């Protein structure tokens, strides 16, 4: 075999008369998941990867891209300047697990090392036919559920010393969140998540450590979201086909060391104007549907972003980052490889 | 190199190209490698830098390769040198920004002294001229005055603030009548 790129197919466990619109995408893009994913162990390799440069994460990002397209449709949509307006139903939107497949005369290459941080040799190499589901969400600042870590919380950069790249954290233990926008509820834009604050408190300290092993010498300290874009500078995510925004400063406030309530609440806006993350624009939708518009989900990555710079100032300080879906797929991709046979 | 000259309170738009490409990632840093501003995909970021709030870039000339650094309300301190970072590349701009203010009132009269200050970054040794409503005009440092004030030493002040050869200009009104 040889490294190569191909044309992947995807599977899932799709039901095809369901109107949510994942289910929809995917049961006429994809194939039924195969009930017996053949693993092929490869005793006596070792291969490189480098998920920085994993052709698998364009062909999803191109998906999850086509998916949104379809299924959500704003009222207004600003483009190349060009303004559009169209029916913008509102629409039952839940992220299903999808699996990217390799065809005849292809394999994907997986890394089984639990200290594998996405780039060098890997020495536990299988080979499979699908990845393992991935649920496609979007979101910046925190990464949702995804899939843990096995052994440590890892760190994942292209290039560590380089402070404008996306930092990604791999945790290996979740901590739920959950966010709200209350059926009355006097602001319909207004919500709400909450964060058990010890779980949080626990994530953020061995994050900590763990930056503090390639940082060495370096009081590690978060701070809040440096600004930009509302997208970027909240956590944002899509929920129930909602743009929620939730502001993370009660979330990354000072440093995390070893030793309100049980509970953090953060505070969120829905919005129907939004930038949209497909591709430079603005999209406008309807107000929110009416009851508690809830979603429950599991924090298993960040995305962050070192300050840095030239100070004599050696207290290296992370922010939230996000907004590049690439990377989001690449919190997933990360072990995979195509191949050639 | 390639410097940039800007007035207080204006806006300046410092330019940066990928190699004939299309949207791809792009950073603004300045000298002390602070980040200024930069894009995530299809959005915009900005780091911890004094000039956050006022920096903006023109998102929709992206597609093309064009990263502008769009800096608002320009204050003297935001002189320094910027950096854009694109594939490979490192694009350097010097921004020097000078602002021209009569300290003195508003309303002057008789034989008061008129006293113009210039500010200007610490990079900056720029050669300084007033030109009177008149048409007399007084060389000078960082701030130049005149002995005794007049009746017709009232109207528009056209200053020219000259530095890398290159210049710009502040239109002050005074008023002693
Ligand atoms: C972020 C990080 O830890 N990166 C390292 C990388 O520098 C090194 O080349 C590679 C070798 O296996 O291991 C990993
Ligand atoms: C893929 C993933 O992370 N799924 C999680 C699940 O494990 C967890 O039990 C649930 C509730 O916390 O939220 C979701
Ligand atoms: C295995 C587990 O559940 N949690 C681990 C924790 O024990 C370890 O100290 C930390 C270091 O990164 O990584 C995580
Ligand atoms: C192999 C590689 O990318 N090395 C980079 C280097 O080019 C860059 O100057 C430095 C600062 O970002 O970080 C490291
Ligand atoms: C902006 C920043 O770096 N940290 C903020 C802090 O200033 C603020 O008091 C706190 C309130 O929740 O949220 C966090
Ligand atoms: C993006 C955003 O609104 N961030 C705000 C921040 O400006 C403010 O200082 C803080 C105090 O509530 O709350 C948060
Ligand atoms: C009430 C509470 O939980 N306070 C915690 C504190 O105990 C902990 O040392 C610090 C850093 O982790 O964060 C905060
Ligand atoms: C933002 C987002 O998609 N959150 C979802 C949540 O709605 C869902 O209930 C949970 C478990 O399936 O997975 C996650």
């Amino acid at each position: 075999w040889k490294g190569a790129t191909t044309t992947l197919f995807c599977a899932s466990d799709a039901k095809a008369y369901e109107t949510e619109v994942h289910n929809v995408w995917a049961t006429h893009a994809c194939v039924p998941a195969d009930p017996n994913p053949q693993e092929m162990v490869l005793e006596n390799v070792t291969e490189n990867f480098n998920m920085w440069k994993n052709d698998m994460v364009n062909q999803m990002q191109e998906d999850v891209i086509s998916l949104w397209d379809q299924s959500l449709k704003p009222c207004v949509k600003l483009t190349g300047g060009s303004a559009i307006t169209q029916a913008c139903p509102k629409v039952t939107f839940d992220p299903i697990p999808i699996h990217y497949c390799t065809p005849a005369g292809y394999a994907i290459l997986k890394c089984n090392d639990k200290i594998f941080n996405g780039t060098g040799p890997c020495h536990n190499v299988s080979t499979v036919q699908c990845t393992h589901g991935i649920k496609p969400v979007v979101s910046t600042q925190l990464l949702l559920n995804g899939s843990l870590a096995e052994g440590e919380i890892i760190i994942r950069s292209e290039n560590l010393t380089n402070n404008v790249k996306t930092i990604i954290v791999h945790l290996n233990q979740s901590v739920e969140i959950v966010c709200t926008r209350p059926g009355n509820g006097g602001d319909i834009r207004q919500a709400h998540c909450n964060i058990s604050e010890d779980k949080w408190n626990e994530t953020l300290q061995r994050v900590s450590k763990k930056l503090a092993e390639h940082f060495q010498n370096k009081t590690i300290k978060f701070a809040s979201s440096s600004g930009g874009d509302l997208e970027v500078t909240t956590h944002s995510f899509n929920c129930r086909g909602e743009f929620f925004y939730c502001n993370t400063s009660g979330l990354f406030n000072g440093a995390y060391t070893p030793n309100s309530s049980s509970i953090i609440t953060i505070p969120c806006r829905i919005k129907q104007i939004i930038n949209m993350w497909q591709e430079v624009g603005r999209a406008m939708y309807a107000p929110p549907i009416k009851g508690n518009i809830t979603c429950k989900s599991n924090i298993t990555g960040l995305l962050l972003v070192r300050d840095g710079g030239t100070e004599p100032n050696d207290t290296e300080t992370f922010r939230p980052g996000g907004g590049d879906m690439r990377n989001n797929w690449r919190s997933e991709l990360y072990k995979y490889k195509v191949v050639e046979i | 190199k390639k410097v940039v000259l800007g007035k207080k309170g204006d806006t300046v738009e410092l330019t940066c190209t990928a190699s004939q490409k299309k949207s791809i990632q792009f950073h603004w840093k300045n000298s002390n490698q602070i980040k200024i501003l930069g894009n995530q995909g299809s959005f915009l970021t900005k780091g911890p830098s004094k000039l956050n709030d006022r920096a903006d870039s023109r998102r929709s000339l992206w597609d093309q390769g064009n990263f502008p650094l769009i800096i608002k309300n320009l204050k003297i301190e935001d002189s320094d040198t910027y950096i854009c970072e694109v594939e490979d590349q490192k694009e350097e701009v010097q921004l020097l920004v000078f602002g021209l203010t009569a300290n003195s009132d508003t309303h002057l009269l008789q034989g008061q002294s008129l006293t113009l200050t210039l500010e200007s970054p610490p990079g900056s040794s720029p050669s300084v001229q007033c030109r009177s409503p008149r048409g007399k005009n007084i060389q000078g440092g960082k701030t130049l005055s005149v002995s005794q004030l007049e009746l017709q030493d009232s109207g528009t002040w056209t200053c020219t603030v000259l530095q890398n050869q290159k210049k710009v200009e502040f239109k002050i009104d005074i008023v002693v009548l």
